[PDB]
Formats: C-alpha cells, sequence, structure tokens
RNA sequence: UACUGAUGAAUGUUACCGCAAUAGUAAUUGAACUUAGUACGAGAGGAACAGUUCAUUCGGAUAAUUGGUUUUUGCGGCUGUCUGAUCAGGCAUUGCCGCGAAGCUACCAUCCGCUGGAUUAUGGCUGAACGCCUCUAAGUCAGAAUCCAUGCUAGAACGCGGUGAU
RNA sequence: UGUACAACGGGGUAUUGUAAGCAGUAGAGUAGCCUUGUUGUUACGAUCUGCUGAGAUUAAGCCUUUGUUGUCUGAUUUGU
C-alpha cells in the first residue's frame, strides 16, 4: 500500500495534535488558527450549483455532508515558545486562575478519590496585583516567537457522558507579539465562539483518530480542503430551515442523530466526509495559506437540508409531518 | 441574414437551441458565445431567455413552441417553468404537458399556423396544441421517418426535409402547409435537418459545417433577400 | 461520474430500427487498467460489439456502440437513483451519426446529454 | 425540487431517497424505499395490501373527496411572481394543514363511532 | 539473528501540556470543456500557454448506501422425533427455507491525496584572459517530474522544557 | 453521597410478517344420519374476519429516561 504511512501503528490519544500550523500575516490584528469539536452524523444536502464552466451549473446537486458539533470553547492559559537552534522550545506557560471543574478533570485520572486540590497554591500565587504573573506575561512579552493558547471543551453543553475537557494548542497569527499576549490577556477565562473563528464557504482542514477495526485503524489522520457549508447556532431556532425551505427545524433529525444525541448549541457543517466517527474529538485547522481555486472562490446558496430518521428510514422531516400524513391515531384520541 | 456559428464545438445547432418569431431558447454552458450569435442578430427586439429542460443542455430538441405559445414534457422541473414564465409576455403562452414521451422537438414540427405532429400520440396533446398554439395539428410523416421535427426545418416562408424524400411526399405534404418544399442537406451532408439548423421567417442559423451549396438551398426556400 | 453495469462478454440488445437484434461486447473504448479485472462499460459509453442475432450485412463486421439502456442501479445528481428495464445499446459510426432513423423504448438523460444526434434520433427519452 | 408521490405508498418521496424505474413503456415508478420496490417486482397489487394509502383510499379508511384535497392539484399554469401572491401562500398553507387534519378527525370519529 | 510490533527498571516522586535531534516519506497518467476551427497552410489538415471539469492506477481514510456475510444462532413457515391431545418446541455433530439489525469485511462502495528555495542540461547579462570577440576565469539572471526544505508519519525508551500536586 | 453509578421499569427505534387462543352464523364439501335444517347435529372444513401493521427480538456493541431498587472503599507502593 502507501509507505508513506508507516509505521501504521495506533495514536497516542483520542485527541490527536496538530504537527504543523499555518505561516503568518504581522499586518493583521489578532486571530486564532484552529479550533475543536466532535464529530456527528452524516447528513444529505442538495442545493443549486453556482460553479462557472461546469457540467453542473446552475443545477440541483446533491451530496453526503457531515455536522461537527462544536461547543462555544474556553481559554484557560497562554504559552511563549522561543525558537532554538534545536527547535522551539516552551520557556513559560501561565494560566488563568478560575478553572472550571472539566479542565481540573483532565489533571486526573482518578477523580472520585482525588481530593480537588488542582490550582490552589497558584490561585493564592495570583492573590495580589500581579507580581509574579505579570512577570512571566512580561517574560513572554520579551522573547518567544510564537505564542500558543490553552484552551478546553465546554463538555457539559455537549450531550456526551466523557464529563472530561480536553486540553488543546492553537498559536496566533496576528502580528506583534505584544499583541498576542495582550488579547491572551484580555481573553483569560472567556468563552470563544465558533461563528468568532470559520464562516461559511471556506476551505478548511480537520485532523482525527480514525475509526478503528482491529493492527488496523486509529491512527492520526490529517485531510485538507473541506468547505465549511453553514455555521450554525444552537440559540436560534431553525437551523435546518434554508433561505429556501424555511420550515422550523433543527438540523438533528428525528430522535437526535445515530449514536449521539440532540444538538443544543452551535455547529459546523463541513463538505464530504471528516475522518474518525461519531462521539470522536476533530481540530478544524485553516488551510496554512490562500487556497485560492474556483473549488474555493463559489459561495454556496444551500436550498435543503435533510432531517429524516436517519435510524431506519424516513420519509418526514418534522414530527409534524407524522400526523400531517398519519392524521390521528388509537393512543392520541 | 443567414447565420453560421458553433455551440461547443458541435455543428447540431437545433439540438442546443430553438428560435421563434417572438422568442430564443438557449442552454447555460460554459460559451456565451453561442448566446452572443443570437444576441448579434435579433438584439434587444426579441427576448432570448437563458434556461434548461429537465437540467439539460438539450433544449432545442426537446421543445414545442410558435408565437402564440409554448409546450415543455413532464421531465420539465418547477423552477425552469417559473423562470420561464418570468422572461416572456403576455402573447406568448406556456403549458407543462402530461406524457409518455418527452422529445417534443422530435415530434411538433410547427409554426404559427400548421403543426406537423407523430401518429402514435396520445389525443388530449393533439386537443391542447390546436387550443394553446392557435395552429392545425395533422399526424403526418415522411418518407417513413417516424420522428418529422428531426428530419424537417419549418416556417411560413419555406420548408426543407431531408433527401429521402419521394417526390409523391413533396408535392402532397406542400399542399397540406400551403408552401413549397424542397429536399436537402444541412452540415456537409446530413439527414437530420431540424435539429441541423434553426429557422423562421427572417432568420435561419446554421452550424459551422453547413457549405456554400447548402447555403443557397437554404437561401432560396426560405426567402431571407 | 455513473456506475457500470455491462461487463466485457455481455449481451445487450439492440433499440435502433438498423436490422440487428442484439450486440456481444467485446472491448470497452476508454477504459481503465485494472489489475485481474476486465473493464466494465456504463451508459452512453462507447464500446466495440459484434452482432450475434441479425442481417447478414450487418454481420462479419466489428463496430462501436453507444449504449442507451444499463439496468444496473446508477446514479442521478437530482437525488434519486435509477435503472432501466434490460441491457441495451445502438449502434453508430466513430462521428456518432445513427444508422437507424427510430430509436424504440428509453435513452438515458446522461447519454442524451454526451451525445447529441442520439438526442436527435430519439423517440422517447425518460 | 418536487416532493413526488410513490407508486405503491402515495408517500412524500425526498431527494436522496428511495429508488425510481422506467418501463420499456416510458413511464416514472417514483419508490420512497427498496422494500415497496421488492412488492412490485412481485408482481403485487397495491390497493390490495392495507399500509398504503391506495387500500386506505378505496375501503374508506381515510377520506378520498375532500375540498382540502383537490387544493394539491399538480398544476400546470405557470405565474408571473408578485412578492404578495407567495407571501399569502405560506399562511394559507399553514391554514389548509389545520382544515385537512381536523376534517380528517372528524371522519375518524365518524369511523370510530360503532364500538359505543 | 535481522525484521514487524508490543511491555519495561532507571535518572526527587507523581501528573499534565509540549518542543524535535534523528529516521522514513508520495502520488501518477490520460481525456474533455473554453482558448479554435484562431495562429498556421494552395488546400488537406490543425496547435499551444492561460482558465476549468472528470477519469486511470497507486496510497490514506471511511460505512450513509451496495454486497460474501450471522452462532441477536432475531422472527415467520416446513420436517426427523414426541410428551394422553391442542399449547410448549424438549432435541436435530450449527436441521431445512423465507428475510434481518449488530458485526467480520470488500474497486463490490464514498471522501481525501501541498508550496518555497537551491540546481543540472540550456538560454542569457555584465566581461577578461588575448588593445577584437567570447554565458565565466572574478560576478550575476532565468530554468528539469531533480535536489532540499514546507507538509505528513514516528518521537531519542540514557535528548530537552514549562506547568499542577505535599 | 451526588442532574454519582449500576440493575430494572418506561419511551423512542428498527426486525420478522399477521401469534396461540377466543367470538363465530361465514367455509365447495360433507365420516355418518334424520322429523334433509331461509338454528342441521356429532368430529371437520383446503379458510375469512374482530383482537391482527398484531405477537415476538426490541441490544446481548441502539439511544433517551420526571419512575423503582441496589451501591459508594479494600490492599500495596512512592516523594535526593
Amino acid at each position: 500500500g502507501h509507505l508513506g504511512f508507516l509505521p501504521r501503528k495506533r495514536a497516542a490519544s483520542i485527541r490527536a495534535r496538530v504537527k504543523a500550523f499555518p505561516k503568518d500575516d504581522r499586518s493583521k490584528p489578532v486571530a486564532l488558527t484552529s479550533f475543536l469539536g466532535y464529530k456527528a452524523g452524516m447528513t444529505t444536502i442538495v442545493r443549486d450549483l453556482d460553479r462557472p464552466g461546469s457540467k453542473f451549473h446552475k443545477r440541483e446537486v446533491v451530496e453526503a455532508v457531515t455536522v461537527v458539533d462544536t461547543p462555544p470553547v474556553v481559554v484557560v492559559g497562554v504559552v511563549g515558545y522561543v525558537e532554538t537552534p534545536r527547535g522551539l522550545r516552551s520557556l513559560t506557560t501561565v494560566w488563568a486562575e478560575h478553572l472550571s471543574d472539566e479542565v481540573k478533570r483532565r489533571f486526573y485520572k482518578n477523580w472520585y478519590k482525588s481530593k480537588k486540590k488542582a490550582f490552589t497554591k497558584y490561585s493564592a500565587k495570583y492573590a495580589q496585583d500581579g507580581a509574579g504573573i505579570e512577570r512571566e506575561l512580561a517574560r513572554i512579552k520579551k522573547y518567544a516567537s510564537v505564542v500558543r493558547v490553552l484552551v478546553h471543551t465546554q463538555i457539559r453543553k455537549t450531550p456526551l457522558a466523557q464529563k472530561k475537557a480536553h486540553l488543546a494548542e492553537i498559536q496566533l497569527n496576528g502580528g506583534s507579539i505584544s499583541e498576542k499576549v495582550d488579547w491572551a490577556r484580555e481573553h483569560f477565562e472567556k468563552t470563544v465562539a465558533v461563528d468568532s473563528v470559520f464562516e461559511q464557504n471556506e476551505m478548511i482542514d480537520a485532523i482525527a483518530v480514525t475509526k478503528g477495526h482491529g493492527q488496523r485503524g486509529y491512527h492520526s489522520r490529517t485531510s485538507i480542503n473541506h468547505k465549511i457549508y453553514r455555521v450554525g447556532k444552537g440559540d436560534d431556532e431553525a437551523n435546518g430551515a434554508t433561505s429556501f425551505d424555511r420550515t422550523k427545524k433543527t438540523i438533528t433529525p428525528m430522535g437526535g442523530f445515530v449514536h449521539y444525541g440532540e444538538i443544543k448549541n452551535d455547529f459546523i457543517m463541513v463538505k464530504g466526509c471528516i475522518p474518525g466517527n461519531r462521539k470522536r474529538i476533530v481540530t478544524l485547522r485553516k488551510s496554512l495559506y490562500t487556497n485560492t481555486s474556483r473549488k474555493a472562490l463559489e459561495e454556496v446558496s444551500l436550498k435543503w437540508i435533510d432531517t429524516a430518521s436517519k435510524f431506519g428510514k424516513g420519509r418526514f422531516q418534522t414530527p409534524a409531518e407524522k400526523h400531517a400524513f398519519m392524521g390521528t391515531l388509537k393512543k392520541d384520541l | 441574414m443567414a447565420t453560421r456559428t458553433q455551440f461547443e464545438n458541435s455543428n447540431e445547432i437545433g439540438v442546443f437551441s430553438k428560435l421563434t418569431n417572438t422568442y430564443c431558447l438557449v442552454a447555460v454552458g460554459g460559451s456565451e458565445n453561442f448566446y452572443s450569435a443570437f444576441e448579434a442578430e435579433l438584439g434587444d427586439a426579441i427576448p432570448i431567455v437563458h434556461t434548461t429542460i429537465a437540467g439539460t443542455r438539450i433544449i432545442g430538441r426537446m421543445t414545442a413552441g410558435n408565437r402564440r405559445g409554448l409546450l415543455v414534457p413532464t421531465q420539465t422541473t418547477d423552477q425552469e417553468l417559473q423562470h420561464l414564465r418570468n422572461s416572456l409576455p403576455d402573447s406568448v403562452k406556456i403549458q407543462r404537458v402530461e406524457e409518455r414521451l418527452s422529445a417534443l422537438g422530435n415530434v411538433i414540427c410547427c409554426n404559427d399556423y400548421v403543426a406537423l405532429v407523430h401518429p402514435d400520440i396520445d389525443r388530449e396533446t393533439e386537443e391542447l396544441i390546436s387550443d394553446v398554439l392557435g395552429v392545425e395539428v395533422f399526424r403526418q410523416t415522411i418518407s417513413g421517418n417516424i420522428l418529422v421535427g428531426s428530419y424537417c426545418s419549418l416556417s411560413n416562408q419555406g420548408g426543407l426535409v431531408h433527401p429521402q424524400t419521394s417526390v409523391q411526399d413533396q408535392e402532397e405534404l406542400s399542399s397540406l402547409l400551403q408552401v413549397p418544399l424542397v429536399a436537402g442537406t444541412v452540415n456537409r451532408g446530413s439527414s437530420v435537418v431540424g435539429a441541423g439548423m434553426v429557422v423562421n421567417d427572417y432568420l435561419a442559423v446554421t452550424g459551422l459545417d453547413t457549405t456554400a451549396p447548402e447555403l443557397s438551398v437554404i437561401e432560396s426556400i426560405f426567402r431571407l433577400q | 461520474r455513473i456506475s457500470l453495469g455491462l461487463p466485457v462478454g455481455a449481451i445487450m440488445n439492440c433499440a435502433d430500427n438498423s436490422g440487428a437484434r442484439n450486440l456481444y461486447i467485446i472491448a470497452v473504448k476508454g477504459s481503465g487498467s485494472r489489475l485481474n479485472r476486465l473493464p466494465a462499460a456504463s451508459l452512453g459509453d462507447m464500446v466495440m460489439a459484434t452482432v450475434k442475432k441479425g442481417k447478414p450485412e450487418l454481420r462479419k463486421k466489428v463496430m462501436p456502440a453507444i449504449v442507451v439502456r444499463q439496468a444496473k442501479s446508477w446514479r442521478r445528481r437530482d437525488g434519486v437513483f435509477l435503472y432501466f428495464e434490460d441491457n441495451a445499446g445502438v449502434i453508430a459510426n466513430p462521428k456518432g451519426e445513427m444508422k437507424g432513423s427510430a430509436i424504440t423504448g428509453p435513452v438515458g438523460k446522461e447519454c442524451a446529454d454526451l451525445w447529441p444526434r442520439v438526442a436527435s434520433n430519439s423517440g422517447v427519452v425518460v | 425540487m418536487r416532493i413526488y408521490q410513490c407508486h405503491f405508498c402515495s408517500s412524500p418521496c425526498y431527494p436522496g431517497h428511495g429508488i425510481m424505474f422506467v418501463r420499456n413503456d416510458a413511464k416514472e415508478f417514483r419508490f420512497c424505499r427498496s422494500k415497496c420496490h421488492k412488492a412490485f417486482k412481485q408482481r403485487r397489487n397495491p390497493r390490495k395490501l392495507k399500509w398504503t394509502k391506495a387500500f386506505r383510499k378505496a375501503a374508506g379508511k381515510e377520506l378520498a373527496v375532500d375540498s382540502t384535497l383537490t387544493f394539491a392539484q399538480r398544476r400546470n399554469v405557470p405565474v408571473r411572481y408578485n412578492r404578495e401572491l407567495v407571501a399569502t401562500t405560506l399562511k394559507a398553507m399553514a391554514r389548509i394543514e389545520e382544515i385537512r387534519q381536523k376534517r380528517e378527525r372528524a371522519f375518524y370519529k365518524n369511523r370510530m363511532r360503532g364500538n359505543k
């Protein structure tokens, strides 16, 4: 087979780490480079294709897409990395004082017996006008070429019972390192939204650990160039409603996804299929560069979203459609 | 007046376009030169419509119509039908026909006054053609070729059929149409003359392989100058 | 792209009024080169075929053939999947000009879009 | 887009679902799922089998002729599109859905009577 | 004993986040649309750059459909064998048949499969040797699917850092 | 020792193809008889209806759960 994917062996964790990051544009202000979420289901989309010079120009096209459940991810720290003759080197990490129960759970393999003594004397180290905290922020403000942000998942918002927040690193491609640490200063403990990283019609790339079977499977894979079709919002009702369809419905199928619950928060609808399976954590990066082709150019018009019960079969979209067709039954009246 | 152009480097113009006295239909491909050919000849006098039928470029040999009406097959989508009505004034009517067959361009070889159809067609279509288009319907064939829209190019000035037509069929069918008929070729010796070129009373657009002897025949019978 | 249903060594019937009854597929034009697998044809694909049952004029002659009926579940970009009743193909020259004047039975939408003269010589499409 | 009725069920067939068959006689045979298609292969009368709507329209389990059911005609004549002429249809379809369900509920009570 | 892989004591303990010395590496070929029936040519014929759309094989993923599937040994039907007879199937080296989720798992399916430097061959520029000339000796510009990085895979079990816990 | 966990109960969900039995007056015929029954009887009737899109698997690798019940601490080792 493929000689490049060797050794074809098992990954270190469920949360795979991103080996590279996008380059830099110093002229821009501070922006995140990647965002994390959980893979959940495979839905059907039909839409009119506004692709010029095509065999399917202005025609309706069917294609299967995936909906990654993405909760608002919250910052709990920031890191500085110096440039060395031996690569990079973390000189200092610094944290946000008031951490959730979820991140505190990550630092223990046995949460139940533990006395929950996580960031106690470190929070006592904060307890003043800075002096030690502001010193280490100044340390990163002096040296360290690349500045990475420590974030975690709001797992309680997620319908999964895993209850253990995944820590990841996301660098910043907004130049002048002083602004990087000052952005992170303003954004300690703060919850970062999904639409405040990606928009619709953007080519992106996802990282994941691939569906294990028996050694075969359970590798970390990175597939590139995937178009985000819909950046949804949980507080916004009628997510399944397009500009065309406009029927008040959630993107979630009747009785949740296959092996996954309801979507009571933000979501990303990625073209095709992301690696890994449902209940698996993914991290969406932003393409590394300007990927300008006509595959990237077109701004899509989503016509209709399939929300039929994938569990078995589906002839209906909403529960309203079931009783509209069936009429009334015995247990009803 | 007799124009000579192409679509996606193909000689069969009547496949990918249908032209009347009041309108012209064109496919939506990558090339805009085919649309620019009719835009040069007709201009802003009569509307030229960018559209498809059942999501296909093959538009000319799938439809039927004249100055009074327009007829499309069962396979036509609702959005195409929506845009077609949005494009065309009240002088022209539009109606979808629920049918067995879909090739209306291969069946209905019509103008403003006389329509020639397939003998195997249902009665309801014949009842609807005469009402909407304001024409006379005739279940007639030419020289043992069952498709008549494919093998006949037709307008109010003159008519053109494939060269395999007998003299008996020429004189008899011309008496029905009230206009003279010539059995000639289009696009360097091809039988399919309806699909080979589009025609009306003031324009005759052909494919690029239509020779000067073929052009002289077309100019003579359809009487351009 | 559409799914493949007509293998090498298959008897597809004749749909036009040329004279032949059936066509035996001997070779596929515009094919892939897989290991331990013969090429497979789909709707609208040109394939070399010999006349098994037909007139002496049409027979004893190897010639190309454009497929009009696939009968194996293919894909439309408009959602729904479809397949015809029987495996069948028509014969034409390298230019695409039909020997027959009229074609009986359904001719596929993919074949009709690809070949202009096939769409011209069609009686009933879909 | 178009929401079709099944040849077997007369149920709403959505894009990306079911199988359409085309006969040599050339008319559409759209299905909702492979089960109904396999029943059609076995040459079964759709009206005979009870779980479809073909039985219910014939036997009279659910009403066949109604003023709400005539409104869902396969419309032929195309319209010029006015903004308010579509804005009215949004509220209209929502209203006629209520009347269709209520008159079916009235038919249900005319069917369930005889138990007492 | 190489080789695929898997544990493992030890360098305050334990835990969490990482850095990357090194080593491996990956995509391949064709067709079509516009450029066109334009340059070009008596004609016959007939390009390409730029802009796009697919497919081949290879490789990496993946089960939503398809498919050999199966010991839900899921339910219907039939049988060898009976229980005092309907019931209950008690049983049949895995009894037969109809169909089936979960799984085993496949070009039998679907998705994905990258940009910066430095060069060879060569084409140059400035310009000696050798009062002319010369791509070269001292410089310098462009340039091959090459090379080396970017990206990707693994992380030195004696390579290293930051941070939580007394 | 708390939207903590497990076992059930419920719901959603698909699979099979119409459960045994009961109500039967329907059921060509009839084993045998009559006081040959627009109530035939005593066993049946190749079957059809109401229960019957039911019975049953309904996670042993489904999901949800305002219900119920049972649980929540043994041993060892480490910190120049």
